[PDB]
């Protein structure tokens, strides 16, 4: 925000050394602050690249810096029949550099360690190491937790178990407040990742020169995992420390694994015992989610919040459906041990291939506003793709999407500016944090110094109405009575460690709306519509108030009466003096405006006394937690007294409420306008009802309010509505309070289906049949104690018509049948049958927790008993299965209201090819008998008659 | 009526035309009391003033060059013209949208050049033995569909950099495979071996001459090789007049960008070719793996159809990656790679069945809406691609371009290119926001109150405030104030208290945060829908406080999407046909169906329930609902009459159908993972023999007749 992009400090080192790859702040015993930088390609004495560390002191102009001296010679030792060799060539020393109190730790992951024994060898691999230096005591030490004397054949015979030959430890090093150095080894355990934690004091007291291999008593490493998901996970790219469980005894660790779960990206939060407390998965594969992990209390609630990056994230654009810009995720820690949910906030870059979010650096409270601030570096952001840094300020609701400030890269193309960022240190001792940004491409470091931030408050007071008839003052140098009034302007500057001398320019303009020649009011003294003054606020903690006299021109000089008079006050910094570089940056209420009017239609007393009445109605009473709740608020305002000046509707809504739309039923061309702004913590909505209205005016406004997720708002939510007016008498009407109850209810749907729909059996093991039941929590709410009972005919016996081959649940539900299903191992006129009549088998399923959106599946595979199928094959078969499910309670404070129930029936019918049932020939026999009787009687009648 | 041209305007021809998409100007002098020159063309025609000077520009979509689509391609590929028109000219008036139509056709045979990029991992050693006799078979199979074929071959192992290489022992540098006592060559990032050529003998000779290397890390950096092949067109010789195929084969994971940190490489990957005459990638040891975005961009630019051939272990991962990169076809490769020929043939058949369009050089000033049309007259709004096509099939598209305001360039151009095809349409749009009459200029005319102002097509604009019709009201003059000439429906504040009633009209002021216009100063900017700082949702533009959408969007907030590309399923039915698509999201109307396209349902009814008509038509060419022509309209599965009834299909299910003959017909449905739904049916279903009564009753009646005849002859004798 207040960072100065002009006055920057430049530090440079040897060319081609990738200087500025890693940087950090260092504090001595006397408080002197220096910058520790690591160059991973510094030329060594043997004309080979080995890396180095530089300690730049605080110089206003910068320049060359001293280089720390570390051993850069291969060390060979012989113990028994074993030979240990160390090769530091191309070790990349200074790749990761950290500082703690008076200890500087610089790690070289690429250092090579080799073990030889006669013929067999352990192979040369880049195990890496870390050099610790204490300049105050002039002490040096080395740390390498992946040094051993195990041959390669041993690992081969052990299936590469405990394969710590490729640790590359020291890629990401962190130090806790207790001084416990933690190093990440993504390549450890054969490209799986691990951590190595060790006290610094123990390392110093447990280091002996000439002892290449040693073991520390307190050395501890993470346990290897055989889960295939972790394969090629590179767990340990970024490591950070923080507090999540709320107990200060334990220090939680956060580790980023971009390649975890088949190139998915993840962030794992573990305790001090390497136990998985929580895991956060990525959004899109190959996004490199988890590249950088940061811990900071952005919201200021007292609970640490998490920031994650994904440079390789791909967005969607109209020109192209895919665009690689990167993303940044913000997670806020909820109250209690509740697990982290969806990302609190999402930030997306603009420039293509910008790798936004690669580096995130906390900056503390840069503006001293009570909220922490952060910086995000895009290596190749901006229109020119030379890198950029975006500063995000903190707030109660999180972080503002719009970047407060953007800093470009003065270096040319290929500088890779913004690769590593660090801050939250008052290097200049100016009371505000500064920033340091390295650039290995340009081989330089740029230091930005923050400037003091001053908050300005401006207040303007003027008579509500003016009476032309009353003329108390007199024009200067004459004796012409004229109306007059007093204008008061109060200006107040606040800040921390503000300069003792401060100057500001205040411009007061009267009737700025009208042209200069058309102005109606002027200043009594200067007889001008505008004036400028210089205010010295240096050391004036209390606000400075000034008063002036203004007059109104003669009536004959103008004809407009209903047009209000606008008075504007503008506060600005002094014009840039010699040398530019303003001392401080001023922000806040730097411009204020007010409107007045002439006494009109206020009665004989000439004083307006408006009387307003307000009524409010609410529609949409049922509010469901976790649902898109929409409330319709209808406010009707009426005026029974005189016209009210500057009448507006002010509405205060709960934390989870928001403003979407508002219309006016009365009048089709009113064009009502509303705005929403955060006053202190809640988004208050002000609607401009209208300028001074006519007598007996009624206005109705219907607005839509969207209520978000709410779990602690209580039984009911409250809304406040009021009428705001600038009139001296009756400035506001009666306050209206509306209580909307909140009730939680969820609906769960049970469905069932049997396959195949139609089955034919011809005329051991019979045809397969599968019945599947699905339970879905379609309702926005959540349920607990989900219980289900499925009843089927048969008891899984040979005599039973159907034999339950197997049952499979899915979704975590615990299901148990009764009687036992599948007693044998088994290495392989419709008739209605139900549990009520036929033998009943009941399977009971339970689910203590059932989150919204999850689906529980139950599948049963069975077949028709062929020995029973053969018997009586001329009768149709229709089996039935009955599922009944309900719940016990809900995870919500509101007791209301029971529910939901569910019944499901699944019918499976079997068919046979042209059953041999007795065809109704009985009708044919009856017809034949009738015909025979008719023939016989006809013959008898025609024969006896003759 | 007042309409919108007459209202919120009447200042000049530029504004008069710019207020609304369609307006007409009466340049010729006429009565000024009727507020003319800005109204519907019909209204002006009623008021006359048409001396051939009417200024009513209309957008045009004239075609510059167009040629017929070639029926077949055998030679002279330079003028295939498979896509028409080649180039068109568009002239759109400001705040107007115009649309045109294009057609896409596949011209039968088309030359094809295929580059086979293969991994040489240890597990692939056996696979290398299965390619020694693949060139002849591939040439013979491809000859049926293509007459001219080009084949190139390249091999890769892994990135040659520590720790991916066995640096120690020193003897292992030239023979890392020393533990197993085998022969191997040094690891190489990429080694092109055979350039594109039509000689099968060269391909056969090239194979069996290479070997298999060794690597430690399971993932293989094939993206580097793919990018080098795509960019190094000159090195291998890509031909712009042929179908480009790149068959990438591997049996292990693949690295991504920023993965070189382990090896110490930090330089971002560059798309420039770095392959010399040595046929090696020099920057392999110093260049990081390419990013997905750059790979996709280069693939689209070079128009290369990428075909993955991987084992079932990583087939799911490669399928997940496939949906990201456009124009990619996946496949399953056996351990012995004995199905490589069939797999590549299937991939070639499938890729040509998918058609997609891409927009290039498209400025953000204008927006495009696409409508697709497959075979038949069926049209799918909000779609730019069609599925379920075949060789020689023709599809249609409609592209509508809408512009906002008036860009200050007057010349813009863009291109619409189908995937994997050289031919593309070039669309040039020119903005004509200035009235023709303005060319007269007449900066000084005596009609502007004795030549103290500027004249323009019947309107005098004068000074910094002189707005009167005769250019006399001035800005400081007009002190007396009239009535019923500044506000409508007297009884409300003049100009809505926003402006000054001067010159007989409301002049707007306070030009802050935007511009204010209108007769009474009622329409203003900086009054659009906002959420956290955005204006008009960041997609459309707000006029008079209403945030009108641009193309591809609709709604008051202009946040609901209209295009259905995202919600398009692979079965050719929007959201799989089980639901609708709103704002790019699928809503499943049918209960029990969920997912991105509602396709993932466990409890849906079996397919055979609604496949009865298809099988009925196939087996008898008749049935109910035949008038609607539903025999082949939704069921794309292939029906075959096979009496096997013993296929071991994993994703195969038996089912039964009922016919009017009362004989149940049992048939199998197999939904292969490749999507080739196939039905197996038994021809002439065996109806059990029922009739056994007609003969019996015939015999009974014959016996009765014989008895009657015996009685008759007895009577005769008696
Ligand atoms: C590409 O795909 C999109 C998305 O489906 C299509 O956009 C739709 O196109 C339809 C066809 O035009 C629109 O519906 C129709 O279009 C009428 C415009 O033509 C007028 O017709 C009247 C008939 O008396 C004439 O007098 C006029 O002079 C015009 O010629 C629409 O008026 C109408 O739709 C209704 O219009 C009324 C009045 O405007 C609205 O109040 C009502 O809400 C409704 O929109 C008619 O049904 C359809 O609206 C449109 N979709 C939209 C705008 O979202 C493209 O047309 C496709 N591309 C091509 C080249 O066809
Ligand atoms: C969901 O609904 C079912 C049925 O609608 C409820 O089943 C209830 O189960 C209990 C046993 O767990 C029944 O009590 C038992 O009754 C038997 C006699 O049938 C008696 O011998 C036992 O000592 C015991 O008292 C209870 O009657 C039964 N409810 C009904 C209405 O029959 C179930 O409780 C509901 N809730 C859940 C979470 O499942
Ligand atoms: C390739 O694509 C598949 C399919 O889109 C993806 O795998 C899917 O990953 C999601 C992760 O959210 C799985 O859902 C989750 O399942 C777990 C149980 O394993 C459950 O506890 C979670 O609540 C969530 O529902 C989903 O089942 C899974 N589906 C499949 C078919 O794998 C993923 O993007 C890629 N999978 C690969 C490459 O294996
Ligand atoms: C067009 O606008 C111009 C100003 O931009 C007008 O010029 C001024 O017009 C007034 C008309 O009353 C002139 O005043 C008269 O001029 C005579 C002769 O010079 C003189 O005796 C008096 O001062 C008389 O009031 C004024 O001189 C003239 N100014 C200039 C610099 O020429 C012009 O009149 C406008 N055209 C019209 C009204 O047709
Ligand atoms: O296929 C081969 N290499 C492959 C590469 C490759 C090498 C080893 C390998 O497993 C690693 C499994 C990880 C186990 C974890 C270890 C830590 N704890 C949890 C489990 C996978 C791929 C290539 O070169 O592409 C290959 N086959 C061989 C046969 C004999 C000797 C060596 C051989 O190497
Ligand atoms: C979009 O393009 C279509 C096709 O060019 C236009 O529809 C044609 O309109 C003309 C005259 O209006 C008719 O003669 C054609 O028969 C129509 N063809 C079709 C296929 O509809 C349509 O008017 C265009 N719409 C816009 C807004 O420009
Ligand atoms: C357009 O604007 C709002 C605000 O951005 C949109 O809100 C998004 O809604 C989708 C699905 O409804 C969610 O997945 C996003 O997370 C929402 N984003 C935000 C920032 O809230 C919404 O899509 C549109 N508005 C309305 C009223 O539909
Ligand atoms: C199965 C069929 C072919 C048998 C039919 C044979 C019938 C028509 C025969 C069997 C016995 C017969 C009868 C036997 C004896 C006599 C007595 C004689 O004085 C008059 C005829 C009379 C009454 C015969 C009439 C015909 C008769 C009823
Ligand atoms: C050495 O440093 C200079 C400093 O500007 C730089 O320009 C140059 O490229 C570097 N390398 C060589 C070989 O000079
Ligand atoms: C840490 O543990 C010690 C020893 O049990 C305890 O005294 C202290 O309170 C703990 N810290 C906390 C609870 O913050
Ligand atoms: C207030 O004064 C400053 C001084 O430069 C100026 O930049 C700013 O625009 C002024 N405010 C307004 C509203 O004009
Ligand atoms: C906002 O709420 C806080 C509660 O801490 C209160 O102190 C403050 O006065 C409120 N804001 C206003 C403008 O009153
Ligand atoms: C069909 O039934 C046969 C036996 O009748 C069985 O072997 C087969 O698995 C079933 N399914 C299919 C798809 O054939
Ligand atoms: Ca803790
Ligand atoms: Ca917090
Ligand atoms: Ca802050
Ligand atoms: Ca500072
Ligand atoms: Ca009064
Ligand atoms: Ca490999
Ligand atoms: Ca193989
Ligand atoms: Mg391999």
């Amino acid at each position: 925000l207040n960072l100065d992009p002009v006055q920057l400090t430049f530090y440079a080192g040897p060319n081609g050394s990738q200087f500025g790859f890693s940087l950090d702040f260092h504090k001595d015993s006397h408080g002197r602050v220096a910058i520790v930088v690591g160059a991973p390609r510094t030329l060594g004495p043997s004309q080979e690249e080995t890396g180095g560390v530089f300690l730049c002191p605080w110089r206003a102009e910068g320049g060359q810096c001293p280089s720390l001296l570390f051993d850069l010679r291969d060390e060979t030792r012989n113990v028994g029949s074993q030979t240990l060799q160390t090769f530091k060539a191309r070790q990349g020393l200074g790749a990761s550099v950290v500082s703690w109190s008076d200890v500087i730790v610089a790690c070289a992951p690429w250092q090579h360690w080799n073990v030889l024994e006669k013929t067999e060898e352990a192979e040369k691999t880049p195990v890496g190491s870390c050099f610790l230096a204490q300049p105050e005591s002039g002490r040096r030490a080395e740390y390498s937790p992946c040094r051993g004397n195990t041959l390669s054949r041993i690992y081969v015979e052990n299936d590469f178990s405990w394969d710590k030959r490729y640790c590359e430890a020291g890629f990401s090093s962190v130090v806790t407040q207790a001084g416990e150095l933690v190093l990440g080894a993504p390549g450890g355990y054969y490209f799986l990742g691990l951590l190595a934690q060790a006290p610094v004091a123990d390392i110093f007291s447990s280091y002996r020169p000439g002892i290449l291999l040693w073991h520390v008593s307190s050395q501890s490493l993470s346990f290897d995992s055989s889960n295939p998901e972790y394969f090629d996970g590179y767990w340990g790219y970024s490591v950070a420390v923080g507090e999540f469980d709320g107990d200060l005894n334990t220090t939680e660790y956060v580790v980023g694994a971009p390649t975890w779960s088949w190139t998915l990206g993840a962030v794992e939060i573990l305790d001090s015992y390497y136990q998985r407390l929580h895991r956060l998965r990525g959004e899109q594969m190959a996004s490199y989610f988890g590249h950088s992990v940061a811990v900071t209390d952005v919201n200021g609630d007292g609970r640490h919040d998490l920031l994650v990056g994904a440079p390789l994230y791909m967005e969607s654009r109209a020109d192209r459906k895919l665009a690689e810009v990167g993303r940044v995720y913000l997670f806020l820690q909820p109250r209690g041990p509740h697990a982290l949910g969806a990302p609190s906030l999402l930030l997306t870059g603009t420039q293509l291939y910008g790798r936004f979010g690669s580096a995130i650096a906390p900056l503390g409270d840069l503006d001293r506003d009570g909220y922490n601030d952060i910086a995000v570096a895009a290596p190749y952001g901006g229109p020119s793709g030379r890198g950029q840094v975006l500063v995000f300020l903190g707030q109660s609701e999180g972080l503002r999407s719009r970047p407060s400030q953007v800093l470009d890269s003065p270096f040319p193309t290929g500088s890779a500016f913004g690769f590593s960022l660090r801050g939250a240190v008052d290097i200049d001792d100016n009371g505000y944090p500064d920033l340091i940004v390295g650039a290995y491409g340009a081989n330089q470091v740029a230091v930005y110094r923050a400037q003091p931030v001053v908050k300005a408050s401006v207040q303007l007071l003027v008579q509500d109405s003016l009476n032309p008839a009353v003329k108390s003052c007199v024009l200067p140098q004459t004796k012409t009575p004229v109306s007059c009034f007093n204008i008061q302007m109060c200006v107040g500057a606040t800040g921390h460690n503000i300069p003792q001398k401060l100057s500001l320019n205040a411009e007061l303009q009267l009737d700025r709306q009208k042209p200069r020649q058309g102005r109606r009011v002027l200043l009594l003294g200067s007889q001008q519509a505008g004036t400028t003054l210089n205010l010295d606020l240096g050391g004036k903690h209390s606000p400075i108030c000034h008063t002036t006299m203004a007059f109104l021109r003669d009536e004959a000089d103008f004809r407009d009466k209903l047009s209000p008079i606008v008075l504007s006050l503008n506060v600005s910094l002094p014009p840039t003096e010699a040398g530019m570089a303003p001392a401080v940056v001023l922000h806040g209420d730097t411009h204020v405006q007010e409107q007045t009017r002439i006494v009109l239609d206020c009665g004989e007393d000439d004083v307006c006394v408006p009387q307003l009445q307000l009524t409010a109605s609410v529609t949409g009473s049922p509010l469901l937690v976790g649902a898109d709740n929409v409330l319709e608020l209808q406010m009707d305002a009426a005026n029974e007294g005189e016209g009210a000046y500057e009448a507006e509707l002010a509405v205060h809504l709960p934390q989870g409420a928001h403003y979407m739309r508002a219309l006016s039923n009365v009048e089709g061309f009113e064009r009502l306008i509303c705005n929403q702004k955060k006053e202190n913590e809640t988004r208050v909505v002000l609607c401009e009802l209208g300028n001074p209205m006519k007598k007996n005016a009624q206005i109705g406004i219907a607005m839509l309010v969207s209520v978000g997720n709410l779990e602690e708002a209580g039984e009911s939510v409250s809304f406040q509505l009021q009428i705001r007016s600038k009139n001296s008498q009756n400035p506001n009407s009666k306050i209206v309070l509306l209580d909307v109850p909140v009730r939680a209810e969820a609906q769960v749907e049970l469905r069932g289906n049997s396959f195949p729909a139609s089955l034919v059996v011809a005329a051991s093991w019979g045809p397969k049949v599968e019945h599947t039941y699905e339970l879905h929590n379609n309702g926005p709410g959540t349920v607990n104690g989900l219980h289900l009972s499925i009843h089927l005919p048969g008891q899984s016996q040979p005599s039973d018509l159907l034999y339950i081959l197997d049952i499979q649940p899915q979704g975590g539900l615990q299901c148990f049948p009764q009687p036992p299903v599948n007693p044998l191992k088994v290495d392989w006129d419709p008739v209605l049958v139900s549990c009520d009549s036929a033998p009943c088998t009941v399977v009971q399923c339970d689910l203590q927790e059932m989150a919204r959106g999850q689906r529980a599946m139950v599948t049963v595979l069975a077949f028709l008993w062929l020995p029973s199928l053969y018997q009586r094959p001329l009768d149709q078969f229709v089996l039935q299965s009955h599922a009944w499910f309900n719940v016990s309670s809900l995870p919500y404070a509101v007791p209301p209201l029971s529910l939901p129930r569910g019944e499901a029936q699944v019918w499976t019918q079997l068919l046979r090819a042209l059953e041999e049932r007795a065809i109704p020939i009985w009708w044919v026999l009856v017809g034949v008998l009738g015909g025979l009787l008719l023939l016989t009687i006809l013959v008898l009648a025609m024969w006896k008659v003759g | 009526g007042p309409n919108i041209c007459t209202t919120r305007g009447v200042s000049s021809c530029q504004q008069c035309l710019a207020v609304s998409p369609m307006c007409a100007w009466c340049s010729d002098e006429a009565l000024p009391l009727g507020s003319p020159r800005c109204d519907l063309k019909e209204n002006l025609l009623k008021d006359n003033c048409a001396p051939e000077s009417i200024e009513f520009p209309v957008s045009e979509a004239r075609v510059l060059e167009d040629r017929p689509l070639s029926d077949k391609g055998s030679g002279d590929s330079s003028q295939v013209t498979q896509v028409s028109p080649q180039r068109i000219a568009l002239r759109l008036r400001p705040d107007d949208s115009k649309n045109f139509s294009i057609q896409v056709r596949q011209v039968e045979d088309y030359p094809v050049d295929i580059y086979y990029l293969m991994d040489l991992s240890y597990s692939m050693k056996d696979d290398l033995w299965s390619i020694q006799n693949l060139g002849t078979k591939l040439a013979t199979q491809m000859r049926k569909l293509t007459s001219n074929l080009r084949i190139g071959f390249g091999a890769f192992v892994d990135k040659p950099v520590s720790p991916y290489m066995y640096i120690s022992p020193p003897e292992a540098l030239e023979n890392p495979c020393y533990d197993m006592k085998t022969t191997c060559l040094p690891m190489f990032g990429y080694k092109h071996v055979l350039t594109l050529t039509d000689q099968v003998t060269r391909f056969n000779e090239e194979v069996k001459k290479q070997s298999v290397s060794r690597n430690r890390d399971a993932p293989e950096g094939g993206f580097d090789a793919i990018m080098q092949a795509t960019v190094c067109d000159e090195k291998i010789g890509w031909r712009n007049d042929a179908s480009h195929l790149l068959v990438f084969t591997t049996d292990a994971k693949t690295h991504i960008a920023l993965d070189g940190r382990l090896a110490g490489i930090v330089q971002p990957n560059d798309g420039q070719c770095h392959v010399g005459s040595d046929n090696h990638y020099s920057a392999s040891t110093t260049m990081d793996y390419p990013s997905l975005g750059l790979m996709t961009e280069k693939l689209s630019q070079k128009n290369i159809n990428l075909i993955f051939a991987v084992t079932e272990n990583v087939v799911n991962l490669y399928q997940n990656y496939s949906e990201l990169i456009p124009g990619t076809t996946v496949g399953v490769l056996s351990m012995d790679s004995s199905n490589v020929l069939q797999l590549i043939v299937d991939a070639y058949g499938k890729i040509r069945s998918k058609v997609e369009l891409e927009v290039r050089d498209l400025p953000e000033e204008l927006s495009l809406s696409f409508n697709a049309t497959c075979l038949n007259n069926e049209v799918i709004p909000g779609l730019k691609s069609c599925m379920g096509l075949k060789i020689g099939d023709t599809v249609s598209f409609s592209i509508e371009a809408k512009v906002r305001g008036c860009p200050q360039e007057k010349e813009k151009s863009f291109t619409i290119k189908p995937v994997g095809f050289k031919d593309s349409l070039i669309v040039q749009v020119t903005f004509d926001c200035d009235c023709a009459c303005q060319a007269q200029a007449e900066p000084n005319s005596h009609r502007c109150n004795n030549g103290n102002g500027t004249f323009e097509c019947g309107v005098c604009r004068c000074g910094p405030g002189w707005l009167g019709s005769q250019c006399e009201c001035s800005e400081e003059d007009y002190r007396p104030s009239q009535q019923d000439e500044c506000s409508p429906r007297e009884g409300q504040p003049v100009c809505s208290q926003r402006g000054e009633c001067l010159c007989g009209q409301c002049v707007c002021h306070s030009s802050d945060f935007g511009k204010i216009t209108g007769k009474y100063c009622e329409c203003d900017d900086f009054s659009c829908v906002r959420y956290k700082g955005e204006m008009c949702s960041g997609h459309g533009q707000c006029s008079c406080g209403d945030c009108l959408c641009d193309s591809d969007w609709t709604g008051y907030y202009c946040n609901c999407t209209t295009r259905t590309d995202t919600c398009m399923s692979s079965n050719g039915l929007l959201c799989s046909g089980r639901g609708k698509c709103e704002c790019g999201s699928c809503v499943c109307i049918q209960p029990g169906s969920y997912g991105d396209t509602c396709e993932k349902c466990p409890t849906c009814p079996d397919a055979c329930t609604f496949k009865k008509e298809c099988v009925e038509c196939k087996k008898f060419d008749r049935g109910a609902l035949h008038d609607e022509n539903t025999c082949n309209r939704y069921c794309r599965d292939e029906i075959e009459s096979v009496k096997e009834l013993k296929d071991t299909g994993k994703d195969a299910v038996n089912c039964t159908y009922k016919n009017e003959d009362d004989c149940v017909v049992r048939f199998q449905y197999y939904e292969d993972s490749s999507g080739k739904s196939i039905l197996y049916v038994v021809e002439e279903p065996e109806c059990p023999k029922g009739p056994d009564i007609l003969v019996v009753l015939l015999s009974v009646m014959g016996a009765i007749l014989l008895i009657g005849l015996a009685a008759l002859l007895i009577w005769k004798l008696l």
